[PDB]
RNA sequence: CCGUCGAAGGUGGGACAAAUGAUUGGGGUGAAGUCGUAACAAGGUAGCCGUAUCGGAAGGUGCGGCUGGAU
RNA sequence: GGGCGUAAAGCGCGCGUAGGCGGUUUUUUAAGUCUGAUGUGAAAGCCCACGGCUCAACCGUGGAGGGUCAUUGGAAACUGGAAAACUUGAGUGCAGAAGAGGAAAGUGGAAUUCCAUGUGUAGCGGUGAAAUGCGCAGAGAUAUGGAGGAACACCAGUGGCGAAGGCGACUUUCUGGUCUGUAACUGACGCUGAUGUGCGAAAGCGUGGGGAUCAAACAGGAUUAGAUACCCUGGUAGUCCACGCCGUAAACGAUGAGUGCUAAGUGUUAGGGGGUGCCCCUUAGUGCUGCAGCUAACGCAUUAAGCACUCCGCCUGGGGAGU
RNA sequence: UGCAUUAGCUAGUUGGUAAGGUAACGGCUUACCAAGGCAACGAUGCAUAGCCGACCUGAGAGGGUGAUCGGCCACACUGGA
């Protein structure tokens, strides 16, 4: 999808001082931007069916990431939905 | 990913008016859906080594192309055989 | 890890037929005196103490005889995770009236089955490593 | 006196049941009296799946499948 | 007291969450295993005894007596669900090679038919034994030539195969995409899988077009104590292209399913190092090579059904019944 | 009790408070109140049976679980006020 350099300066304005990536905020916020960066792909291969299960796959392992969001996080759920495009 | 090197010679009679839109399709099928390139150049009045088809000039604007959805060496390919607006192109995959 | 001494009934028994002197049981939170809760009579022999870090790994350390002599005979699952066999005051087992240490913990951490009727419980034995 | 509700009844169409004739089938039967190797070895055509077909009982000239072929 | 193979058992359904269930280090505030209010603790209840009827029904013991009615409030480094974190082995496939994911093809020249005019008149379609075909008022044979088809012999390879699925008279399209030695990038590990799109040789389906050396049937030819069969043949259909669509298989050789490890490899099409291909190259897309242990046996083992990782699952009256 | 040779059901379904009067609050009606909501807990259809204290039982693991004889729950040609 989006180039390392292309999409770290999310990561950096929405992560604590370490440089990096695997936070639970991080990787929710990168996988989003990811399907809407392989929307356009979504598109024109429409006759393929090895591909539209991928993201599934991919919604299905952000749950998890989302499940500790509705662990404790209050402020901290509704930061990665009105700054973005997404529901709830 | 699956980087490509194009190195496509236009005609050697072409207005600079059409040459410019000439360019416009041929980047934008290259920059399509992220350009994700290195550097554009444009070389001008040059000799080359070989010949093909006996010409006179041809302009110059080989720019690197890096591509992970490999459609921006699509139709270029094919560009420089059914019209006749390219001659002498490049198909690299080397990274 | 799904199964507690998953790899614990797969290593003793294992090297119990190969004769493995020396064992590499996946040290856990309570995995050392329930693979060391024979350490009475001679069944699993003995060992000095359970030596790693963090649930690294604990050894057996297995004897056998002058030609190989196995003293168990193959060793198999009861009490493992989900269902619980509490021994209460219903009625205790015997069979050669006293001779090794089983699996009956309650308050006092690991004791033998010679006071098992005497205290009349019957609970799992476990310890932490290191 | 206007009214309020009530059983009960005429029954409305349907389902439901049971015989009745005519039927269309079962599930064997009257024991090779009706015809026949309908298949298995190297089974006058060497072996065998779904099918257009498909018989008093018995299959194959098509349709794609088969070594399960011997000296 | 059932298999994930002959038994009682291969969902062909390759692409997907039934919350049934599939490592994530540390880590949590106490889901938890064994202690705690006990008075009550009774009973056509097995009452520890308790009453005799000879063979029958002769009934008091609530504390004993269980058939009570102390089992933590509790000791967290932990079924499926994990924030700080990096890794290659897999993601596109990181560099590879044959794939051109794919040639339908005009000038084309080689044909069963008429005829210009020829292997041009016995030449061919032509039989387990059994060939039918080419005037009777006027009649084929193809070295050719004035013709080809569904146009095309060789590059179509134990190919890359990504799902049962490997391309042309050279020839062009990159179309997700799958792979062995390698990890550039964040980091985090399941069920041939609930979306089995009902994909799915085959006759039938959107056969546009289709029927020609031909070829079921049909003229037929043939036996011996037995064969309209089949064989072949003039001879309709029968086989053919984009255009909702089209579905059983020897989809599984009657043979689908996450395991490894106590012999070596790991080929294929042809591409690759340690560095010269001499020592190395674990192995996968693919062909799989037997030994610990099972299975009643048969048989699973560098890709067991021993034993540590998913839902599934099949035999139930033989039957009847696939009706 | 299950249906495969049926796979769904409640709408004042789900909760609101006020006209009364009985062993009682009162979605009883009271003013008004939702969309596919309820429901898998097959609610909603059936099956229909008097319920229990009991006697055989695998050796125990499994499994049965009512003739007795008493409690209760019924019924009194058929309904109805």
């Amino acid at each position: 999808a989006i180039s390392q350099e292309r999409k770290n300066e999310i990561i950096k304005e929405y992560r604590v001082h370490e440089t990096d990536t695997g936070s639970p905020e991080v990787q929710i916020a990168v996988l989003t931007a990811e399907i809407n960066a392989v929307n356009e792909h979504l598109r024109t291969h429409k006759k393929d069916h090895h591909s539209r299960r991928g993201l599934l796959k991919m919604v299905g392992r952000r749950r998890h990431l989302l499940n500790y969001l509705r662990s404790k996080d209050i402020q901290r759920y509704r930061e990665l939905i009105k700054s973005l495009g997404i529901r709830r | 990913m699956r980087t490509y090197e194009v190195m496509y010679i236009v005609r050697p009679n072409i207005e600079e008016d059409a040459k410019k839109a000439l360019v416009e399709r041929f980047n934008g099928i290259l920059a399509t859906e992220g350009a994700e390139v290195l550097e554009a150049k444009d070389w001008g009045k040059r000799r080359l080594a070989y010949e093909i088809n006996d010409f006179k000039d041809g302009f110059y604007n080989i720019v690197r192309v890096k591509s992970d959805n490999n459609k921006a060496t699509d139709e270029f390919q094919r560009l420089a055989k059914i019209s006749d607006d390219i001659i002498r192109y490049m198909v690299i995959r080397e990274d | 890890m799904t199964d507690p001494i998953a790899d614990m009934l797969t290593r003793v028994r294992n090297a119990n037929m190969v004769r493995h002197e020396k064992l590499e049981l996946p040290a856990s939170n309570i995995k050392k005196e329930i693979a060391e809760i024979l350490k009475s009579e001679g069944f699993i022999k003995n060992v000095e103490y359970v030596e790693d870090d963090k649930q690294g790994v604990l050894r057996l350390f297995l004897k056998y005889g002058q030609n190989d002599e196995r003293v168990i005979t193959g060793l198999k699952r009861i009490s493992k995770p989900g269902l619980r066999v509490y021994a209460k005051a219903s009625e205790m087992p015997k069979v050669l009236n006293g001779l090794g240490i089983a699996l009956v913990s309650t308050s006092e951490g690991v004791i033998t089955d010679k006071e098992a009727r005497k205290r009349n419980v019957g609970g799992e034995i476990i310890a932490y490593v290191w």
